[PDB]
Order: C-alpha cells, then sequence, then structure tokens
C-alpha cells in the first residue's frame, strides 16, 4: 500500500522515493515467483498475492504483476475476498483460466461484483465454477453476466454446483446470446428431464455455437431424449454429447439414435456410458455407427450389453461406411463368447483405432486369440484396454509378446 | 487446463478398492478375499434401537443436525470392522449416499500425536494421486465425515485440555491438537465426525464433545457373538476351547446377546483358563461362570460383597428389580462402595429414563442372593448401618426352599439352583 505514486503532500512525502522504487521492483519479483509456484503450501496461495495488490491500488503495477497469473485458482470466504479478487482479476490481461472456489457465502447477489468482472475479461477463456454451492439463485447472477458482448468465456465448467432445473432457463438465455461459449459441463447436478426441455431451448437456437455438452449424472430419463435428439438433428455445432450415468435406457438411446443416425448430424462423440443400456438398443447404435460417418468416439462402459450387444454393434462397426475410431467397452458384462466378434473387429474394422476393453470377465484364452489376429496387419494401434482384467501366465506372456512383435501398437495396458 | 472430473467418484472407487476385505493384508490364507459380505449387521442403540442410516440426522424435535457420533462397545467386538465396513457400504453407494461426498479414514494406530502436520489426513487417505483437489468438495464441510478408528488406540499422551484450537486446515500443528480440533468442531466447522472407541477412553473424550450423540451396541447377532469369542481370546486354541464350553449351552448364549454379558462369560472362561483348569465344565453351570468372573473382577471391593448380596436377597424376596438409593444405603452399600461396583461393571444405574439402580441381569440378582446365604469374615458394619435393623431377609435356606413353588416370592428357583 505504501509503495505508491498517487498521493498528496502534507507529510505524506516523508517516506522515501528511491527506496520506494527499489521495493516496488522487489515486490513485483516476489509476486512473479509465488504466482508461478502454484502449489499447495503456506506461502501466498494466489489470493494472498491479490490481497497485497489490492492494497497497492496502482493499476500500472497491478496490471503488470497480474501478468504472472495465467491460471488463477482461489477460494473466497467472504465479501473482502470478492473485493480483492475482483480488483486483481479485472486488472489482468494474461489469465486464460480461472477457478472460483466459493466457500461459506452462495445463492445470492453477494458475488455479483465478481461475475461482472469475469464477463469483461478479454483473455479469460476457461471458467471453472464446479464443486461449490453455486445454487440456482447464484447461477442466475452469472447467467446475466455471461450474456455480456465482451464475455469471451469459451469453457464453462458448471459441475457439481448444486444446480437444478431452474438454472436451465437462465442457461438457455446464455446459449441463445453468448456466441463465444463452446464447452458447457452441467454434470453431477439435478437438471432432470424438465431442465433439459428448458436447456434445449438454447441448444436449438440459432447462433448457439456450443460444441461440447456434458449432462452426465443429471437425473435424466428416456423422457428427455426426445429433446436431446432434436438438438442433435438441428444443431450445427454440437459434436460432443455426454449423457451417461443416467436412466437413458435402451428406449432412450433408440430415440437419440433415430436422429443421430442422420448422416447430416454433427455428432462426433457420444458418451452413453452408464446409461443402463442392454443389447436391445445395440441395433439402434449399430444403425448410427453405420450411417453417421461423423461419429468417431462411442463410450458404452457400464452398460450390460453382453455378447448379444457386441454382435449387434459389430453389424454396424464392420460396415464400410462406419468411421468409428474409439470404442469403449469396460464394465459391459461381456464374456468369452463375444471374443469371436471382438476379434473380427480387431482385424476387419479399418476405421477403428482404439478399443478399450475393460472390467469384464472376457476370459484370458479369448485375449490370446486377440493377440494372434492383431498381428495380422491390424490398424488398431491405440490402447487395447484389458485393464482390471486378470490373466494366467501364458496369456500375459502373449500380451507382452504382442507389444514387442507389433511395436506400432501403442499399449496393451495390463493391470499387472 | 483444469481437470474436469468428479473426484468424489474417483475417491469412492479408491475406497472400494482399498477396503474390499476385513484386513486387506497378506497372510490371510494366501492373501485371499475375506469377502466382507460375511459381515453381520451390527445393531446399535441410542443412549432406543437405531439403524446405520439416520445416524447423523436430527431426532424427533429441535431439528438440530448431529455433527458427532460416538460408538461404544465391549473389548473384542472388532470396532475397526464397523469403521471399515461403513466406508465400504458408503463407497458402494448404499450407506449415507446422499449425505456425504467424502469419508476419510483415520487410523489412530498410525496417527502420530507428536508429529506436526497440516490436515494432510485428507490427502493421505486419498487415492495415489499426490495432488488431489484438496480445495474442492474435499475442503467444503457438511459433506465430509471423518472416521476416528480406535480413539483409545492413539499412541502417546493425549490432553483433553488444549490451549490452541488449530483452525485452518492449511496450517500445521501437532497431531494431538489437530485431532482435538476436529473433535471440538473447530477445524472444518459443520463437518461430521464418527468415533469408534472402547469405554476406557470416553472419560478423556466427552470433554471435547460437549453435546455428541452417544451410541452403544440392540445386542450381538449370532455371528457377532462367535466373532467376539474368537477375538476376545488372543490364543486361538483357548478361543476355541472357551467357545466350546459355551457352545454346548444354548441358555448361556441367549443371554450373551447382551454385549456386556458376552464380555462377562468370556472373562469368566478366561479366568478358568488362566487358573490351569482341565475345563471339565459345562457352562450355563451358570454359577461357575459368574464365580470365575467375580474372581477375576475382584481379585486385582471383595470385602463389600456382603452389602450387594444383602441387596440382592431383598431383591428376590420382595420381587424388587429396581432399588432406591435408600436401599443401597440401608444395606450398607453406598457411595464409595457403589462406585467401586459400578466401575467393576456389575451394576446399572438405569440411565434410560429412570431413577433406580439394578443388576446387569436377573441371573446376577439371583446369583448374589444365593451367595447371601453362604457368605462368611464377620463384620459389624451390617448392623451399625443407619438402616438397621435390616430385613437381611433371613439367611434361612429352609425358608428359601419352602417357598420354591411360589411365584409370590419371585420363584426363587434360580436362587436355589445358584446355591447348588
Amino acid at each position: 500500500g505504501l509503495v505508491n505514486q498517487e498521493r498528496t503532500s502534507y507529510l505524506e512525502k516523508k517516506l522515501s522515493c528511491k527506496i520506494s522504487q527499489q521495493i516496488r521492483l522487489e515486490l513485483l519479483k516476489w509476486i512473479e515467483v509465488k504466482a508461478k509456484a502454484k502449489k499447495l503450501q503456506i506461502q501466498p496461495s494466489q489470493l494472498e498475492l491479490f490481497y497485497c495488490l489490492y492494497e497497492m491500488q496502482e493499476e500500472d503495477f497491478v496490471q503488470r504483476a497480474m501478468d504472472y497469473f495465467p491460471k488463477i485458482e482461489i477460494n473466497l470466504s467472504t465479501r473482502m475476498d470478492h473485493m480483492v479478487s475482483s480488483f486483481c482479476i479485472e486488472n489482468c490481461h494474461r489469465v486464460e483460466s480461472l477457478s472460483l472456489g466459493f466457500l461459506h457465502n452462495l445463492t445470492s447477489s453477494f458475488c455479483r461484483g465478481l461475475f461482472s468482472v469475469l464477463s469483461t475479461s478479454q483473455s479469460l477463456t476457461e471458467l471453472d465454477l464446479s464443486d461449490n454451492s453455486l445454487g440456482d439463485p447464484g447461477m442466475r447472477v452469472l447467467c446475466e453476466t455471461l450474456q455480456h458482448p465482451g464475455c469471451n468465456i469459451r469453457r464453462l465448467w458448471l459441475g457439481r454446483c448444486g444446480l437444478s432445473h431452474e438454472c436451465c432457463f437462465d442457461i438457455s438465455l446464455v446459449l441463445s446470446s453468448n456466441q463465444k461459449l463452446v464447452e458447457l459441463d452441467l454434470s453431477d447436478n439435478a437438471l432432470g428431464d424438465f431442465g433439459i426441455r428448458l436447456l434445449c431451448v438454447g441448444l436449438k437456437h440459432l447462433l448457439c455455437n456450443l460444441k461440447k455438452l456434458w449432462l452426465v449424472s443429471c437425473c435424466l430419463t428416456s423422457a428427455c431424449c426426445q429433446d436431446l435428439a432434436s438438438v442433435l438433428s438441428t444443431s450445427h455445432s454440437l459434436t460432443r454429447l455426454y449423457v451417461g450415468e443416467n436412466a437413458l435406457g435402451d428406449s432412450g438411446v433408440a430415440i437419440l439414435c433415430e436422429k443421430a443416425k442422420n448422416p447430416q448430424c454433427n455428432l462426433q462423440k457420444l458418451g452413453l456410458v452408464n446409461s443402463g443400456l442392454t443389447s436391445v438398443c445395440c441395433s439402434a447404435l449399430s444403425s448410427v455407427l453405420s450411417t453417421n460417418q461423423n461419429l468417431t468416439h462411442l463410450y458404452l462402459r457400464g452398460n450390460t450389453l453382453g455378447d448379444k450387444g457386441i454382435k449387434l454393434l459389430c453389424e454396424g462397426l464392420l460396415h464400410p461406411d462406419c468411421k468409428l475410431q474409439v470404442l469403449e467397452l469396460d464394465n459391459c458384462n461381456l464374456t468369452s463368447h463375444c471374443c469371436w466378434d471382438l476379434s473380427t473387429l480387431l482385424t476387419s474394422s479399418q476405421s477403428l483405432r482404439k478399443l478399450s476393453l475393460g472390467n469384464n470377465d472376457l476370459g484370458d484364452l479369448g485375449v490370446m486369440m486377440f493377440c494372434e489376429v492383431l498381428k495380422q496387419q491390424s490398424c488398431l494401434l491405440q490402447n487395447l484396454g484389458l485393464s482390471e482384467m486378470y490373466f494366467n501366465y501364458e496369456t500375459k506372456s502373449a500380451l507382452e509378446t504382442l507389444q514387442e512383435e507389433k511395436p506400432e501398437l501403442t499399449v496393451v495396458f495390463e493391470p499387472s | 487446463c483444469k481437470m474436469k472430473k468428479d473426484y468424489r467418484k474417483k475417491y469412492r472407487k479408491y475406497v472400494r478398492s482399498r477396503f474390499q476385505c476385513i484386513e486387506d493384508r497378506n497372510a490371510r490364507l494366501g492373501e485371499s478375499v475375506s469377502l466382507n459380505k460375511r459381515y453381520t449387521r451390527l445393531r446399535l442403540i441410542k443412549e432406543s434401537p437405531i439403524k446405520m442410516e439416520l445416524l447423523f440426522d436430527p431426532d424427533d424435535e429441535h431439528s438440530e443436525p448431529v455433527h458427532t457420533v460416538v460408538f461404544q462397545g465391549a473389548a473384542g467386538i472388532g470396532k475397526t470392522i464397523l469403521a471399515r465396513k461403513m466406508m465400504l457400504d458408503w463407497a458402494s453407494g448404499t450407506l449415507y449416499q446422499d449425505r456425504f461426498d467424502y469419508l476419510f479414514y483415520i487410523h489412530c494406530r498410525e496417527v502420530s500425536l507428536v508429529t506436526q502436520r497440516s490436515l494432510g489426513d485428507l490427502i493421505m487417505s486419498c487415492c495415489p494421486d499426490p495432488n488431489p483437489p484438496i480445495h474442492k468438495i474435499v475442503r467444503k464441510p457438511s459433506r465430509i465425515l471423518f472416521l476416528m478408528d480406535g480413539f483409545d488406540e492413539l499412541q502417546g499422551a493425549f490432553d483433553e485440555h488444549i490451549g490452541p484450537l488449530c483452525t485452518d486446515w492449511q496450517k500445521a500443528e501437532r497431531g494431538d491438537i489437530l485431532l482435538s480440533s476436529l473433535i471440538r468442531k473447530k477445524l472444518l466447522p459443520e463437518a461430521s465426525l464418527l468415533i469408534t472407541t472402547r469405554p476406557v477412553a470416553l472419560e478423556k473424550l466427552q470433554h471435547l464433545l460437549d453435546h455428541p450423540r452417544h451410541v452403544e451396541i440392540l445386542g450381538f447377532s449370532e455371528a457377532k457373538r462367535k466373532e467376539y469369542f474368537f477375538k476376545y481370546f488372543s490364543d486361538e486354541a483357548q478361543a476355541r476351547a472357551a467357545f466350546s464350553l459355551i457352545q454346548e449351552n444354548e441358555v448361556l448364549f441367549t443371554m450373551c446377546f447382551i454385549p456386556l454379558v458376552c464380555w462377562i462369560v468370556c472373562t469368566g472362561l478366561k479366568q478358568q483358563m488362566e487358573s490351569g483348569k482341565s475345563l471339565a465344565q459345562t457352562s450355563k453351570t451358570t454359577t461357575a461362570v459368574y464365580v470365575f468372573f467375580l474372581s477375576s473382577l475382584l481379585q486385582p471391593l471383595c470385602a463389600h460383597l456382603w452389602g450387594l448380596c444383602s441387596l440382592a436377597a431383598d431383591g428376590i424376596w420382595n420381587q424388587k428389580i429396581l432399588f432406591e438409593e435408600s436401599d443401597l444405603r440401608n444395606h450398607g452399600l453406598q457411595k464409595a462402595d457403589v462406585s467401586a461396583f459400578l466401575r467393576m461393571n456389575l451394576f446399572q444405574k438405569e440411565v434410560d429414563c429412570e431413577k433406580f439402580y439394578s443388576f446387569i441381569h436377573m441371573t446376577f440378582q439371583e446369583f448374589f442372593a444365593a451367595m447371601y446365604y453362604l457368605l462368611e469374615e464377620e463384620k459389624e458394619g451390617r448392623t451399625n448401618v443407619p438402616g438397621s435393623r435390616l430385613k437381611l431377609p433371613s439367611r434361612d435356606v429352609t425358608v428359601l426352599l419352602e417357598n420354591y413353588g411360589k411365584f409370590e416370592k419371585g420363584y426363587l428357583i434360580f436362587v436355589v439352583r445358584f446355591l447348588f
């Protein structure tokens, strides 16, 4: 605070000048080192450097010192903390990512003075507001600021923020106005089917440039698929849709597939992970894989698809127009009887690059067959999974051998 | 830049992996899976039977959340199993699924009271990742429950009277202060705490709690009794022999559903072992168990047995289970003597909404009443007592026997059996 320039006479000049300049430089260097040393410690934990800058209310210095904070992660306990971070963040033109760990504040306009700053940053790209009590009443405040013409936030990680359906309306308003937002994560909230109906208002809106959307574990059921399917059909920008850990069972996927199968759909990654799917909808997934040439990643782990599901998926995966590159099949309740079909994929699917087989009782003998066929000019050069899957000696030897004999293969990734 | 992942799910997976078995250690029959599914659900009582769920919930009135819960039970119960199993049931999403985002295991046998550290226990109990999101939900109180496994097993001196409150988890302080700070709810306010401990450490624990929800072991399940016997006796050969002695007798087992009684019979059986006896006994011989128990209980008081035996004799003759403090005084069993026998767990104060004293079991009241007729040296303290002359109902065995077929006199059937 004392090392300043904007002061008057009346004995306020009894302090040094040359020394004051020397200390200003030393304080700047101190901030640089501590700002860069972003680790857990008892030294200034980011915000502590902001408190220092707050007292030194000299924009010429603060805007310079703040250029050593490309990544800001702070935890706000009270009003004073918002005042301090607001000042420092506003006076910063080199921050790419900000994380705000709101503590015992939120559901209020209390933080409005901070969100109004974030929305005026011309360098901030990523805003992480996950894992805090940013309940619906707090999300409204943010949504008002995310509509600012100069917002420039592209990645908004609204994870476990304690949000419900009420926030979806306000989010949709952001999606229909903010053309900069690209990645939105609404996972681990309570955005139930109704929340989606509201959310899709923005997703289907013109000028909505959202590309990546996470709706993982949002208490969704198949009822919401009718709206998500419409978004996939109409959206010009949505390529990454993650909707796993929900009740979007076979009857839900069939709905998403009805539109996702459209060859003009822009869907690239489909995160139907723990959706509670059975082999019943694999014919629908097969149709999508066969027709939609834009789908490159499909994540089905947690779905008890069994061997019947694999057979049905193969009908699509082995189709000449299928472009799927990454298929994840971890806890899919598969057994050794599907190894013939998985084996077929390993050498017959020319588009597949990765196959994350995982925590299922596939059988070690089945895996040895995979080794033998992969050696036959397979293009499956990415991680083969087989994690958390245990094998006898001969099988482990075969897998180690495979990596040595087929060096173009990235990794088997055995558990031991 | 930021890793957008639900660490609480990653943590749950780690817990499921880390706490799969009872011990999760080697030498377990070739390091096999112990299969925690073998665990028998433990019944708990509010100091009023309760479930594992609703443990931290407000009671019928006030609507006040319970921040700290303390679990009490007999030595040999396997309190560590409860602590570990709870975390597994939670990690599996069956226990407190909607109440806590994180459960942190605190192993009091590993915790150093001398060592100075920040609250890194939140990190040490996490998955192998050296840089967990310590500033996220791991930091936010009210969704965090800490589990103090073995408070009585903390190694080193522990003071319940501590100057510093050690607030602010990022500041390093001594382990003893740090543990007390969590216990006193100064560190991470509104965080929940669950403590498992033997009765021996409650005196130095309650001072830090003020208003905890105290929980003690309905009683034992059939499987729980078996496990108690096998853990109580450190020598497996004696555990089996002691178990066999009771195994023949269904009656003794039924009463051993009470955690205290199971401890008592184990204690009596242990004395028989230490004495070098042939074990040519078929225990219910309820008398033999209680005699061995008192031998090991009182030998380490013994001259004050007369008072309580007289109390018991009055109890059976007047069909009186609940005694007034006036009776304790009249029989010459008061103040120092009552406290001595309460410490030597043999009596209850009927703390469950009552103002009377009683024996821990009806069979003890009957047992002591039988001793009353047999008791020997001669003491004048039983006649100079303010309640004198006492109605010391008789000491006449003929009268006892004559009234055998009389429910009006409390049956006296067991009392006669005890004399035998």
